[PDB]
């Protein structure tokens, strides 16, 4: 729970660094894709 | 230990500048750091002595 | 549960300082129109003298991250540590900031703290930091807690200096430590709470009490 | 009372002061004291569990 | 040594300063750190030195 939190923290800033842009760049939008998966595999854990 | 000191503060310098121009991110952590711990720059820039 | 700072909930801001051996707790008040630095109200002595809390009553009006403060300038949450809050004076309106002037004679890095105007720039706006590993970031800040308060535009600690003395408030490079004590959250519609100002009335006969005019002669 | 869980504050009984740590002493730091004199208070702090 | 450490520590300092272009272009950031090196240092010790 706790590394989720971080987590989430982490992807809230960077959605708070791509808000102001209109469109979210091929490097952006993959972290964004590398982060979503981890957090996938986080969700996956505590249901299991 | 003012020679010390100025073997770190080299180091630092060639850190943060880079080719004639400034490095930003190493520029505003250096100096996050530096005022962070204010006795880096030695007792005459001490604020209250 | 342990009570949780939110926003719009009324605090004041409480430092102590040990003068001849003795713990005396200070609040951070200003009156806003007239002065706008801040000064230390003395609250340990309330049994014998009341202090003046009308003026160090704060309001906790935003609460946000970094990048959130960022995003919001290029353009009831619970308090986590890291975050930024906005502090309105309850009387007078303004908001606590660091000023870019200094009157202290002795630390020659520190800025003035006062209240300024509109809600405009970084100037008013401080990031809450845990005092001890106890609490860590992203962690609520709890009633009672001891905090770290750090102006987001100048870098400087909210910090209490006793160099002369006086014990005065500043913007400086030396952490001190500050409890954010709640005054009230929220109340009920229609029922008084301690602090407010209000008249009273006898019975429903539209007489109130109070005291002779300005410039009487039982000298009010 | 559970061991790791429980957080407990110490109370000397006859006097009813709180197990704490001395308040930091100057130039302990420089001197590398990283332990704190504990110490009976009448208040103590927050974190004295 | 101490004023070798000092010239150090401004030069580092100086080199630490924002680029004259992220001025104009007006960045918080720049503008922070500006006025941080600034107060450090003021303009009247290094038009004495």
């Amino acid at each position: 729970v706790d590394y989720l939190l971080r987590l989430q923290e982490s992807i809230s800033d960077f959605y708070w660094y791509y808000s102001g842009k209109d469109v979210i760049e091929e490097q952006g939008k993959r972290n964004f894709s590398k982060a979503m998966s981890v957090a996938k595999q986080v969700f996956n854990s505590l249901t299991e | 230990n003012p020679c010390g000191g100025e073997r770190y503060l080299d180091f630092l310098r060639f850190a943060v500048f880079v080719n004639g121009e400034s490095v930003e991110e190493n520029a505003n952590v250096v100096v996050r750091l530096l005022i962070r711990k204010p006795e880096c720059f030695g007792p005459a820039l001490r604020g209250e002595g | 549960e342990v009570q949780f700072l939110r926003t719009d909930d009324e605090v004041v801001l409480q430092c102590s300082a040990t003068v001849l051996k003795e713990q005396l707790k200070l609040c951070l008040a200003a009156e806003g129109f007239g002065n706008r630095l801040c000064f230390l109200e003395p609250t340990s002595n309330a049994q014998n003298v009341p202090p003046d809390l009308a003026i160090c009553c704060f309001i906790l009006e935003q609460s946000l991250s970094v990048r959130a403060l960022q995003e919001m300038l290029a353009n009831h949450r619970t308090l986590l540590y890291g975050h930024a809050i906005l502090l309105r004076h309850a009387h007078s309106r303004m908001y606590l900031s660091c000023l870019t002037t200094s009157r202290s004679m002795t630390d020659k890095l520190a800025f003035d703290v006062g209240l300024q105007e509109d809600a405009t720039g970084e100037a008013c706006w401080w990031t809450m930091h845990p005092a001890s590993k106890q609490r860590s970031e992203g962690e609520k800040v709890r009633v009672g807690d001891d905090l770290i308060l750090v102006s987001v535009s100048s870098e400087r600690y909210l910090h209490l200096s006793t160099a002369s003395g006086e014990l005065q408030v500043d913007a400086s490079f030396m952490q001190t430590l500050w409890n954010m004590n709640p005054i009230c959250s929220g109340c009920e519609e229609g029922f008084v709470t301690g602090g407010h100002v209000l008249r009273l009335f006898h019975g429903h006969m539209d007489e109130c009490l109070t005291i002779s005019p300005s410039d009487s002669d039982d000298q009010r | 009372i559970k061991y790791g869980e429980s957080l407990c504050f110490v109370q000397h009984v006859a006097s009813g002061l709180w197990l704490t740590y001395a308040a930091p002493d100057p130039k302990a730091l420089r001197l590398g004291v990283l332990k704190k004199k504990a110490m009976l208070h009448q208040e103590g702090h927050m974190d004295d569990a | 040594a101490i004023m070798s450490f000092y010239a150090a520590l401004i030069d580092l300092l100086g080199r630490c300063a924002p680029e004259t272009h992220l001025i104009q272009a007006g960045k918080g950031e720049a503008l922070r750190i500006r006025a941080i090196l600034r107060s450090l240092v003021p303009l009247d010790d290094l038009v004495g030195i």
